[PDB]
């Protein structure tokens, strides 16, 4: 189970 | 040994090198001069959002006096906050106007105004590889395989650059009218030398030293590689949870497990990116990228034919004619709204 629609980068964690 | 081949394969070295030599030189020269402020807003038609991200949106455009169709993001400078959002912004305007290669996204135009960036890029319309993937739900090894090569010459021209990437995913990748990739989103992209410190990215992509706090290099791209292979032949990636942080426990530990219909050539590859130990990791030793060029899982691959563009594409996109946006999922759309008073002018004045 894990996301499945667009995944969005970070800037700054 | 394995080859009997061997004459042609170092012949092949000889000419990557001559190659990259002259690709330096000229990114140098665009590197040290860049243009800047080369179209206006009211030049182009606003058509339909294509996607967003961090800070705005890319739309499709139409260029009022030529009728050409370009992609264009917008960024708003007041949601460009943090030092590492503005300083990211920076370097992807530059490296884009510096870089040449048949698999990188070409910027035509760049612009700001008081509240927004604008970078204007070809527009290609046969959509995201991750709406195709996540379509058909995976790719057979040979269709993966035809475009982890062009991920592998991208990466090997924009490290021998001194370029970073630092955001591989299939959101990042297009599917271009002949069928081959087209790398966007340079949002995240450096120019290193050595050792970099920001902690960036998508957490199922992440590098294990990048989770870490290390100061990591080049080979957080070839990890990365290694992630996007196995999301294209799975359907799914290898370090998948719901939250970030239980994802960055799974990459920092050193395991993963490979659905059974995969090869054992891609599991061998696959183990060799996704390695947690940096002396180890393909792509980072002593042989480079020639590792990975001249790993079994790649012995049908034709390195110079793909990069020409001579080989038959598994998948060619649907076209409908110029303009054409069915490949690209649907978004909100928002009013463009430019401020009377420059906002952030001194943040973005090299822009
Ligand atoms: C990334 C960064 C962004 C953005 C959008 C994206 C998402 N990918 C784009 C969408 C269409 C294909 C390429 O709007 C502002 O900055």
């Amino acid at each position: 189970a894990g996301r499945t629609g667009r995944r969005q980068a970070i800037h700054d964690i | 040994g394995h080859m009997g081949a061997a004459a042609k394969k170092g012949s092949e070295q000889e000419s990557v090198k001559e190659f990259l030599a002259k690709a330096k030189e000229e990114f140098l020269k665009k590197w040290e001069s860049p243009s800047q402020n080369t179209a206006q807003l009211d030049h182009f038609d606003r058509i339909k959002t294509l996607g967003t991200g961090s800070f705005g949106r890319v739309m499709l455009v139409k260029h009022k006096e030529t009728g050409n169709h370009y992609a264009m993001k917008i960024l708003d400078k007041q949601k460009v906050v943090k030092l590492k959002q503005i300083e990211h912004t920076l370097n992807e305007k530059r490296i884009l106007q510096a870089v040449n290669f048949p698999f990188l996204v070409k910027l035509e135009f760049s612009f700001k105004d008081n509240s927004n960036l604008y970078m204007v890029m070809e527009y290609v319309p046969g959509g995201e590889m991750f709406s195709h993937l996540r379509r058909i739900g995976r790719f057979s090894e040979p269709h993966a395989r035809f475009y982890a090569a062009q991920i592998v010459l991208t990466f090997e021209y924009l490290h021998s650059l001194d370029l970073i990437y630092r955001d591989l995913k299939p959101e990042n990748l297009l599917i271009d009218q002949q069928g081959y990739i087209q790398v966007t989103d340079f949002g995240f992209a450096k120019r290193v030398k050595g050792r970099t410190w920001t902690l960036c990215g998508t957490p199922e992509y992440l590098a294990p030293e990048i989770i870490l706090s290390k100061g990591y290099n080049k080979a957080v791209d070839w990890w990365a590689l290694g992630v996007l292979i196995y999301e294209m032949a799975a359907g799914y990636p290898p370090f998948f949870a719901d939250q970030p942080i239980q994802i960055y426990e799974k990459i920092v530990s050193g395991k993963v497990r490979f659905p059974s219909h995969f090869s054992s050539d891609l599991k061998d590859l696959l183990r060799n990116l996704l390695q947690v130990d940096l002396t180890k990791r393909f792509g980072n030793l002593k042989n480079g990228v020639n590792d990975i060029k001249n790993h079994k899982w790649f012995a049908t691959t034709d390195w110079i034919a793909i990069y020409q563009r001579k080989v038959e594409a598994p998948f060619i996109p649907k076209f409908k004619g110029p303009g054409d946006t069915s490949n690209f999922d649907d978004y909100e759309e928002e009013e463009i709204r430019v401020s009377i008073n420059e906002k952030c002018g001194k943040e973005f004045t090299e822009f």
